């Protein structure tokens, strides 16, 4: 009951429990979007649970690419999906 | 501008928080998330 | 997906063969050794580049978006 | 990740010269030379003129690794011949050899047709 | 001229059938070599994306464009990036190039390196232009679209040589051959029952005199007359590629000679 989480980018607040990882490479919707080129830990998914704990997807780390494709839709339940392909 | 592309109509949509997830006369409840502007320079190699 | 620019083993450009070939075929009604000697590729490894290459590009092109 | 740029082949990085020039101690009048980036290509060459030479008592060259560009040279003289010296002559030696069939190659290139 | 000489069978603008003579089988090796791996020449080496829609992906294209053969006649009169005094990349040791195609008809559009534009100002070198062979002036298919799909590319050829990535390379093969009668038996032939009669006899074989019977083996023979042939790729006039050849080797012997002085 009015606990939710959001896929934007996370700048600590009150918690600051976030990653080594950069976020610079987010979008303020949360998501980096196709043509970037990712890395390291880079971040690829950021979002945060309540004021703010970090819940974000970094890159696995022994990989590298450029970001393929993201897409974004909803469930049975209607809940938010993403899915970032790395190409 | 455009921050998201639809699934099929292929249509730039583009919308804020509590618009749901679909598109223009396409429900598509799928949509993508549009290339960037910061053009990507590739290796010749 | 597409006629590779170059042959893997020399370099030779084959890039530029794969029209043709597939005309020598089907409007000469040729067969792909004479075809491919018509086409300047003597050396095998140049041979199997278009004797062997796969146009799966044109079934990609067959997708809407 | 791990693998070294391809400039690194022909290019020399910091801190390294063309040549190492080194006195064998295992032998008299004998030097060795580190070529740095440098392969087979003028090794063998500068090598095989090294043994036109008859002053010149060794001449052998090895790339101990394929993974790094360099190879070494070691030059073995009769007294008072300073390898160095055979090197050069091996080398002017070559130098004009190649413009000699280069200039044959440009002649016999016009009388052609096509 | 006395020394290495040479002696063209055939010749064109593709290959060049010769015969090397009075020259020790290294040097025969080294130009072999050179012409394949220290032949500076154009190629595109640095691909901008603004568009595509294509069905391959951008490293995917990028990787084929420096595949495509550019005009190297006058190579030299230009620069290697990382000498040029410039920030990056200038007119003194590059050329730009643009490629835009969009699939407008409905039938698939193929898109061809004739369809690559220079950009940048070639101060009066030939240089840049990609190479075409082909009886309809179309060249390499760098892709395909489909109607709607778009691609709109900015690339920058460089100076640089095959050690560095085989894009760069002049030849396509270099037939290198010596001996072609087994005398100075540098090779052991295997075989079931006869070696003769199972090993074809080479072109190379008319060009010279069969051993005879009784001979004994000819111990004091080296391994001169080398008969070869140099393939171009079309970024450079075949001749060139050996004539340059020789001059790379020329030059890197020379640039020795200059370490042992200001050593
Ligand atoms: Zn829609
Ligand atoms: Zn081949
Ligand atoms: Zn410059």
């Amino acid at each position: 009951m009015s606990i939710t989480e959001t896929f934007e980018k996370p700048q600590r607040t009150n918690t600051l429990r976030m990653k080594h990882g950069t976020y610079d490479k987010l979008d303020d919707d949360g998501l980096i979007a196709p043509g970037v080129r990712v890395s390291g830990e880079d971040v690829i998914i950021g979002k945060t649970t309540p004021s703010k704990r970090d819940a974000s997807t970094p890159l696995r780390s022994t990989e590298n690419g450029i970001v393929d494709q993201v897409l974004v839709t909803t469930n049975q339940d209607g809940l938010k999906f993403v899915k970032v392909r790395v190409r | 501008t455009l921050k998201y592309i639809c699934a099929e109509c292929s249509s730039k949509l583009s919308l804020s928080r509590t618009d749901a997830v679909r598109c223009k006369d396409c429900g598509h409840r799928i949509l993508l998330k549009a290339r960037t502007k910061r053009l990507v320079q590739f290796e010749a190699r | 997906m597409i006629v590779p620019v170059r042959c893997f083993s020399c370099g030779k450009v084959v890039g530029d063969k794969w029209e043709s070939y597939l005309n020598l075929l089907q409007e000469d009604e040729l067969d792909e050794g004479t075809a491919l000697s018509r086409l300047g590729l003597k050396r095998y490894c140049c041979r199997r580049m278009i004797l062997t290459h796969v146009d799966l590009i044109e079934k990609f092109l067959r997708y809407n978006p | 990740m791990n693998a070294p740029d391809r400039f690194e082949l022909f290019l020399l990085g910091e801190g390294e010269s063309k040549l190492k020039i080194d006195p064998d101690t295992k032998a008299p009048n004998a030097v060795v030379i580190t070529f740095e980036k440098e392969d087979h290509t003028l090794g063998n060459l500068i090598r095989a003129e090294l043994l036109n030479d008859r002053k010149v008592l060794f001449a052998a060259y090895k790339v101990e690794h394929p993974f790094f560009a360099r190879f070494k040279l070691r030059i073995q003289t009769t007294e008072g011949y300073d390898p160095k010296d055979a090197l050069k002559n091996a080398c002017n030696s070559i130098i004009n050899k190649l413009g000699a069939l280069k200039t044959n190659f440009e002649t016999e290139w016009n009388l052609q047709t096509l | 001229e006395e020394g290495p000489q040479v002696k063209i069978r055939e010749a064109s603008k593709d290959n060049v059938d010769f015969i090397l003579s009075n020259v020790d089988l290294a040097m025969a090796n080294s130009l072999r070599r050179v012409m394949i791996a220290e032949i500076p020449t154009l190629a595109i080496d640095s691909v901008e994306v603004e568009t595509n829609t294509t069905v391959l992906a951008d490293e995917f294209i990028a990787h084929r464009l420096g595949l495509i053969p550019l005009q190297s006649m006058d190579i030299e009169q230009l620069e290697y990036s990382r000498d040029c005094f410039c920030e990056d990349h200038c007119d003194k040791c590059s050329v730009v190039l643009t490629l835009q195609a969009f699939g407008e008809s409905e039938s698939t559009t193929n898109v061809y390196s004739k369809d690559l534009v220079i950009v940048s100002n070639l101060m009066g070198r030939n240089i840049g232009h990609p190479i075409i062979q082909d009886k309809e002036g179309n060249g390499v298919l760098i892709c395909k679209l489909r109607k709607g799909q778009e691609l709109k590319l900015t690339c920058v050829a460089k100076k640089g040589i095959a050690k560095e990535h085989a894009k760069w390379g002049p030849a396509a093969a270099i037939e290198f051959e010596y001996d072609p009668w087994n005398k100075l038996k540098h090779t052991d032939y295997w075989y079931e029952q006869d070696s003769a009669k199972e090993w074809p006899q080479s072109k190379n074989c008319e060009y010279e005199d069969p051993p005879n019977e009784g001979d004994p083996f000819d111990y004091k023979a080296q391994a001169d007359t080398f008969y070869m042939n140099v393939e171009s790729v079309g970024s450079i006039p075949v001749d060139q590629v050996v004539v340059r050849g020789i001059d790379t080797l020329q030059k890197k012997v020379a640039s020795i000679l200059l370490a042992l002085t200001q050593m």
